[PDB]
């Protein structure tokens, strides 16, 4: 029925900021708030004019959350759904989860309940956060534990920003990610990983931006997100509810991390070119070059595929284009699973930001696939980690906030297990 | 592949549907643990109130060098003042009663002028 | 989020007064007056070095400490002398020393409090104190001695916040003074315990930068200080400027220092004296260009950080950078993944259209420490000028006890050329 | 900050007289008192106390146990230079024996002096130390000095004492009993004094014959040459300086050890009136023929060198002057003082007395070196002593004032020790 | 700083009255009147011999003592007779003696007081009394006997100040008497106890010095006194003159006398009768020229002091001087280092363009003493003229007791030809 957004931590917020903007452009809410159920999914029709998101934003420095209450959309949120922490996270799980987190954690948890209080039959939570990064791993994890307690059934859906060398990481990133994803895994239901590498890579191949910004990246992530939610703020069969999510993408409780693929990212100025074919957009989907976690699934196996088409599209085509995707490619569905394909068409044409870099399109695909190769990312983190922790590398700054040396061990120990589970799903 | 597709749901703003391509063939978050967050909280006040009551170690060792000096000085002053003055009553006592060890050895070949001129007023 | 600046002792004070008038003129600040510069950015993070007072006006969060008049009134009467808040000058009056113990015990502890009472009045004033940064000499006393004490007395009063220093490790060239090894070794010890990062400005390097590579025949403290002043503006840049990163300085620390033993960064610069990008990096990573007297060759990099300056494409920087750690691939430890990161701010320094600066946690810094403990054990050998301290209240074994800590530091660095 | 002069005893005074004269010629104080040099309502302040609204009065006190010499001051011009009080005179002479001045005849005046020097250090915010000029051998010169200094040590705890001894030589007439006097004072006085500039009268007289070409050199002849060495040692803190350096650093350099060490004095260019190279003057310093205590240090070892240049010099020159005063000369720097060769330049020209014998020069070196061979003087005294005391020679005149037989022993006993300490600094 | 002059007994008085009129005319003094001499120096230290009175006028600090009129009115009526202060003449009246005891006990002590009451007057008058010097004969009575007593009564009253005497040690050739050895030995004893230095003018030398070397057939007390008067000017010079030294006379003592047993100097002179520098020293250090009858050859010099007179270069003197202690190197004890010192005053004596005088603590002076105890023990042998003292109130054994003290003195000197 209702669907709260929690965006913790710089990345999470900035992502959140530029996909609420896209939700607004899609549903036609001029910033102030007013539009000239249906899309009640995400908005709480507050007062007798405005539309206010069902959002809460937490970060442990102001700064970023500050830019929201400064730039237009400044009238979009309630002043209280924006929480800010004064003292920074300092780029380590240890801080956010225990030291500096403790402090603010009871405020947030309160406010999200204020928001789910005006909700007859709330569904779940969308949680947007950074994989590596201070509060992003730390706080998120903590939030999520306590969420699990305060809200028993209610699904949690995480959208992690898995980090990559160039779009600048931090030495200590590896730790943070392994750390959270341990604690956070048993508490979260489905998790859309987003490889920053992938996105940046798409902005270079496709958009032709030599030096892609966050604000550049975010825009492209903004769309993937809109397209995954879409189905439930419009209501257009498939993923019309949160259960129905992991119901279709993960068959294995182990929070599985579906692969994100977006359809036609084409740079405006190439706008009035040709509208791409129902077939072809699909055909991009099954392309490494267009993925969303730097990997490849012509090496792994598929365990559930989901195609999310948006626009003017008739099933007849989708079918008869899949046909030839099967006839002309690397099928590779694993051992004990149909050969998936739950296909949803959402007749709503895919709106893009106006000064944005991509162009208005006709029709876009989305592709949500649970592959065992998504664990090639799982491993690449782990190595970096293994080889630092071999020497206690930075360990101390965390023992310093007050963690256990063995919470590092007992978390790697989990990744090793999950890295093995995934691989153990092979034929 | 030649499809066979079963349709689930036909909304207002959309259509979904399943399409199998080849039959599959085969066959507590629990609250209590936040005492594990005041398990940090009281491992981190240790960490600190140690290397704090450990910098309170070096603290009044300052009270010490700033003392072993001042105390070191009055040990030199109020030591070689009587290492001087007690070698200078040592001095007085030594001459002040040697200028008089000169005088009494004279007043003797003197009280001897009298006791042999009061012997010349007895002689020839 | 906000940092106070302690600047103590003749050398300390000199350096900091150049630091100040460089950055002040970068942000565009009058002797007293406020902004004058057709840029805008500047004022964004002006906050971080500048607690502001009456009307317009901009006054640096700065505490000037020293044990004798002169060198303060050297600043007061000179460059940006009118700038610093008048009751922010903590005079000594007394003897100074040129002798750690004087500054760390007898003549020093005499003051400390009155300085500490003003740091309190700046830090307690601050919206959210990030930490303190301090400048001083390591040889000689009123900087090295009072300093090591200020900080020992600052932690304890703020364990909370982090400690930053610029410490000028002194040399046999550029000053005679039979004792510094002693003072240096007595501080290095202090430093390793109570700071979180320290930049080692080796005077020995500084010299050589002016004579080995510069032709400057009669080297002042002046030109040579001009080198530090520049290196410092660079090191700090992305605390006080843009919106590239944001740089909690805690962030800088928790990213630069793998090992609690506060590892000292040797800094580096790009162009110098008183530029192509490839020709910039290959120069910023040259030994003959390091701010500390080493050759980061005998020993590897634990972590590196480089920050560039001027409207140049970072298309070319990512690429030059990854390219150094390739034609030099072995000398970046491989147990710490992406251990060299870069940042780009595009607002030029003094003259200078391009520029870069370099912060390096390098085990080769060991070569420096060894060489101070070298002329140390050569002296403390047969207990040399030691009676200069003995008499001021110090123990014989506090030297061995420091000599031995320092020797450890050397041999933990020497250890982290591992596998 | 401030720096009091005490000149005790004929030699001390007469030396003092002709170097206050030199100070006055250097700073431009016409005997009258006043200096056309602009104010004094600091720096030139180290040695002078700007008394009243015209005059400049030294920070000096002169004691001697006969009038006679002190009398010469309040008679010849400069008669207006001092305050009447700062000149103390004793009526009954010293009689040429330590015993007298330290106990018998000194007792009497000692309290007067001690008072008046305090009157003088009373108008002094942060007085630094004392310069004490005295004779090694000689009545009050050994005796009174010694007493003064003990008591100084009491009345002024820290404040360093800087003695300028005039070590005595056979020809510029000594006295039989000289040897005793010197061994005696130097004992008592040693643990109370900080650094001591010995001046061998022999040396000076010797320099006045080689260089000045004076067949029969007067005290007034000698004093003039010592006047300069003193000026150049104080200099540093007398004029301001900038491009260089105070004692206190030169002090830390010279004396590595408790034992008051006695630096060698060498002057640079003594050339008779009726410009030498920066290199050459230096080369003169490392010459037996130009030293301040007859001996040689191509036989001893060096434990700290100090070069004090004055006048038309540049470092670029001193640099090569020194470097070469090593490449092919009497090297020898000992086991553990890596330094030695401190160097400052007190740009102010080396102003010489007008009817004097030396000429205005361009530039002068000064060389203050602590060598172990300076103890070759230590011994030459001791032997003279040993061999007299062997028979109680003159002992009695001292036992007669009221000394102990064993204060002669217990003082020789120290020289033997010091003579050994010095020699024990060898490699 | 200031000295009084006692001058007692026929011989003493004679000598002193020649002393006085030599120095008086050196400083330029009239019979009474004051200065007349185009020199200036003179008056610097005139203080030391000349307490001054009414108006101009200059009067010598002098006490004239004797036990019979004549020899005073010999001065009063003669040379500079108008000079001495009139109630400074202490007459005897009584018998004189030519017999120690008379002068040291019976007829002497009779007076002593009246002398002592005037020495008190001059000394208590003096600004800072340096000491007394006294002139007298050793043989015969009223000088030798009263003297030895004046001094024995002067010390005690001034132990403080030092004792100085010119004592004319007599002989068989040139005598008033048989008995002198007795008188001499009785004084020599007294001298060795209560004076600090004595100059031994041996009449025997003086005679040999006028017949072996001076063409004079039978010498008066005149040409002969003449020699002492010159020697005495010589000895004193640098108390009463320049600004060469200053010569506390205490200084002179504590430098000339190693051993408390007041060791007696034998004086000497340069040119004589009534000069090249080399030809001056070789003469001043010739035995045939000593004021005491020895041959400073049989015996060594303990300490020597030589003082030269006239405008001559001391370039040559230091050199001649060190040259005597080289061609005679063995006869200066080598256990007292620089035990020969020289001084130069450049204001000539009587006639005489050059000159020197010589003071010598020489163990050869033993030869003198031995030769007076020689004729003593030859007499006191079989108790000769002893009943001349016996009866005046003396004990038999006071002679042995004196003879034996003197004998010792001989054998301490004889000891200090040591190693
Ligand atoms: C930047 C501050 C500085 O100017 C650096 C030097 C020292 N002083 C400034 C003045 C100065 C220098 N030289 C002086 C000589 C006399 C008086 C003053 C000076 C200075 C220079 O030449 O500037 C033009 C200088 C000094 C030295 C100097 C160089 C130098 O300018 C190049 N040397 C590096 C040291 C030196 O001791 C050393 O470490 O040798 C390895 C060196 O020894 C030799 C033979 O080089 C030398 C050179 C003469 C020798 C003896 C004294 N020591 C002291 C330090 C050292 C010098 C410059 C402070
Ligand atoms: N895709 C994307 N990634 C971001 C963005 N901002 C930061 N990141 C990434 O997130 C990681 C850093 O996480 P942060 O959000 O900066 O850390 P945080 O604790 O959540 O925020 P702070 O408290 O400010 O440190 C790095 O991997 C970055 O590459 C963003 O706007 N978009
Ligand atoms: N250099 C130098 N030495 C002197 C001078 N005058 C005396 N001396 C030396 O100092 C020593 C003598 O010191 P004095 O001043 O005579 O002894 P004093 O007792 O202190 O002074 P007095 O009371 O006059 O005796 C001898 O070694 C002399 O050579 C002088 O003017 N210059
Ligand atoms: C009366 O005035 C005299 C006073 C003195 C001396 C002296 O003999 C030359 C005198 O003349 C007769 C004198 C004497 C002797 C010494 O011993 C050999 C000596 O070292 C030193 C001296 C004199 N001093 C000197 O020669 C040092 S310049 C000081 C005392
Ligand atoms: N570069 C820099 N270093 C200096 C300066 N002044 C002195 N030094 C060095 O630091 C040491 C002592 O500094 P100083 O400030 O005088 O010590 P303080 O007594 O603590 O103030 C010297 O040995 C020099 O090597 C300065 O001007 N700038
Ligand atoms: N040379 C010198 N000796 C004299 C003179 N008069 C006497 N004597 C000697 O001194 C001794 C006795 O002196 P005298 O005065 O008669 O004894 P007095 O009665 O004590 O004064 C004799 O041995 C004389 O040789 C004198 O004029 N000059
Ligand atoms: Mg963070
Ligand atoms: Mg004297």
């Amino acid at each position: 029925r209702e669907c709260i957004s929690i965006h913790v931590g710089q990345a999470g917020v900035q992502i959140g900021n530029a996909c609420w903007e896209l939700y607004c452009l899609e549903h036609g809410i001029q910033p102030d708030g007013q539009m000239p159920d249906s899309f009640n999914t995400f908005f709480s029709e507050t007062g007798a004019g405005k539309h206010v998101p069902r959002a809460v934003f937490v970060d442990l420095e102001p700064t970023v959350i500050d830019e929201v209450r400064t730039g237009t959309y400044r009238q979009l949120f309630h002043p209280e759904q924006l929480i800010t922490g004064k003292e920074d996270a300092a780029n380590n799980y240890a801080r956010g989860h225990y030291t500096i987190g403790k402090e603010i954690i009871d405020l947030v948890l309160d406010r999200i309940r204020k928001l789910a209080d005006q909700c007859t039959g709330l569904q779940g939570f969308l949680v947007f956060h950074s994989f590596g990064g201070g509060t992003g791993s730390g706080f998120t994890s903590l939030l999520m534990e306590r969420l699990s307690v305060d809200y028993g059934k209610k699904s949690k859906l995480e959208f992690s920003i898995y980090p990559a060398p160039q779009v600048s990481t931090a030495v200590v990133e590896p730790y943070n990610s392994i750390l959270t994803t341990h604690t956070t895994l048993e508490h979260s239901d489905c998790a859309f990983m987003v490889d920053n590498e992938a996105i940046y890579d798409i902005c270079r191949r496709n958009l032709d931006i030599e030096r892609p910004t966050y604000t550049n990246l975010n825009r492209l992530i903004g769309q993937i997100v809109s397209s995954i939610t879409a189905s439930l703020r419009f209501d257009g069969a498939l993923n019309v509810d949160l259960t129905e999510f992991q119901t279709n993408l993960v068959p294995y409780p182990r929070i599985h991390f579906p692969l994100a693929t977006y359809a036609p990212v084409i740079s405006a100025e190439k706008a009035y070119h040709e509208q791409l074919s129902v077939a072809e957009i699909t055909n991009a989907c099954f392309e490494p070059a267009n993925q969303m976690v730097k990997c490849d699934p012509r090496h792994g196996k598929y365990m559930a595929c989901c195609l999310l088409y948006r626009g003017d599209v008739v099933p007849k085509d989708v079918n008869a284009a899949i046909a030839t995707i099967k006839t002309k490619r690397s099928i590779q569905f694993v051992d004990w699973c149909p050969t998936g394909f739950k296909v949803g068409i959402n007749y709503q044409p895919p709106t893009v930001v106006p000064g944005g870099d991509l162009a208005k399109v006709q029709r876009a695909v989305c592709m949500l696939s649970n592959t065992t190769a998504i664990a090639e990312a799982w491993a690449r983190l782990d190595h970096k980690f293994d080889l630092m922790y071999a020497k206690r590398a930075f360990v101390h700054w965390y023992v310093g906030e007050g963690m256990e040396e063995g919470e590092f061990s007992e978390a790697r120990e989990d990744m090793a297990a999950l890295e093995k589970d995934y691989e153990e799903v092979g034929i | 592949a030649d499809m066979e597709v079963i349709e689930l749901n036909k909304c207002t703003s959309g259509q979904s549907f399943e399409v199998i391509l080849k039959p599959p063939s085969f066959d507590p978050s629990l609250e209590e643990i936040q005492k594990k967050l005041e398990a940090a909280e009281e491992r981190r006040k240790y960490q600190e109130a140690e290397l704090l009551k450990h910098l309170a170690e070096k603290r009044e060792h300052e009270r010490e060098v700033i003392q072993k000096a001042i105390e070191e000085n009055n040990n030199f002053i109020k030591m070689a003042k009587e290492k001087l003055a007690q070698k200078m009553e040592s001095n007085k006592e030594n001459r002040e009663a040697h200028l008089a060890a000169m005088l009494e050895r004279l007043q003797e070949k003197d009280k001897h002028a009298e006791e042999v001129r009061k012997n010349k007023e007895l002689k020839e | 989020r906000e940092i106070v600046h302690i600047q103590a002792g003749q050398c300390g004070n000199q350096i900091g007064a150049k630091f100040w008038e460089v950055i002040s003129d970068e942000h565009g600040i009058d002797p007293t007056g406020s902004y004058h510069g057709d840029s805008d950015l500047q004022l964004e993070r002006i906050n971080v070095y500048y607690n502001e007072a009456t009307g317009n006006k901009y006054v640096p969060r700065a505490i000037l400490v020293d044990l004798e008049p002169g060198t303060m009134d050297s600043v007061r009467s000179g460059p940006f002398g009118q700038i610093f808040r008048p009751d922010n000058f903590v005079f000594g009056q007394s003897g100074a020393g040129n002798n750690w113990a004087k500054g760390h015990y007898t003549e020093g502890a005499e003051l400390v409090d009155s300085v500490l009472d003003v740091v309190r009045k700046e830090s307690e004033s601050c919206d959210c104190l990030q930490g303190f940064q301090l400048t001083h000499s390591l040889g000689g006393g009123t900087g090295s001695g009072m300093g090591t004490l200020l900080i020992s007395k600052i932690r304890e009063e703020y364990p909370d916040r982090i400690m930053n220093t610029f410490s000028v490790v002194p040399s046999p060239k550029v000053s005679d003074t039979v004792v510094e090894p002693y003072n240096a070794t007595l501080s290095v010890h202090q430093l390793v315990e109570n700071t979180d990062e320290t930049y080692s400005i080796d005077n020995e390097a500084l010299y050589d930068i002016c004579f080995r590579t510069l032709k400057l025949t009669t080297p002042t403290y002046g030109d040579l200080n001009h080198l530090v002043s520049a290196t410092m503006s660079g090191v700090t840049t992305c605390l006080r400027f843009p919106g590239q990163l944001n740089a909690d300085l805690r962030k800088l620390a928790v990213n630069m220092v793998p090992f609690p033993r506060l590892h000292f960064f040797m800094p580096g610069f790009a162009p110098l004296t008183s530029l192509t990008v490839p020709e910039l990096t290959q120069q910023m990573f040259d030994s003959k260009n390091m701010m500390a007297a080493c050759d980061p060759r005998h020993g590897r990099y634990l972590t590196v950080a480089a920050v560039f300056r001027g409207r140049m494409s970072m298309k070319e920087v990512d690429e030059q950078m990854l390219n150094v750690q390739n034609k030099n691939s072995s000398y970046f430890v491989e147990w710490i993944p992406n251990n060299v990161k870069t940042a780009v701010c595009d607002i030029p320094p003094r003259g200078l259209k391009m520029s870069a600066t370099f912060i390096g946690n390098s085990t080769a810094i060991q070569e420096l420490f060894k060489r101070i403990s070298e002329q140390f054990t050569a002296m403390f050998r047969r207990k040399a000028f030691l009676h200069w301290y003995t008499g001021e209240g110090m123990d014989e074994m506090e030297f061995t006890e420091a000599e031995s800590n320092m020797n450890d530091l050397v041999s933990e660095y020497q250890q982290y050329q591992d596998a």
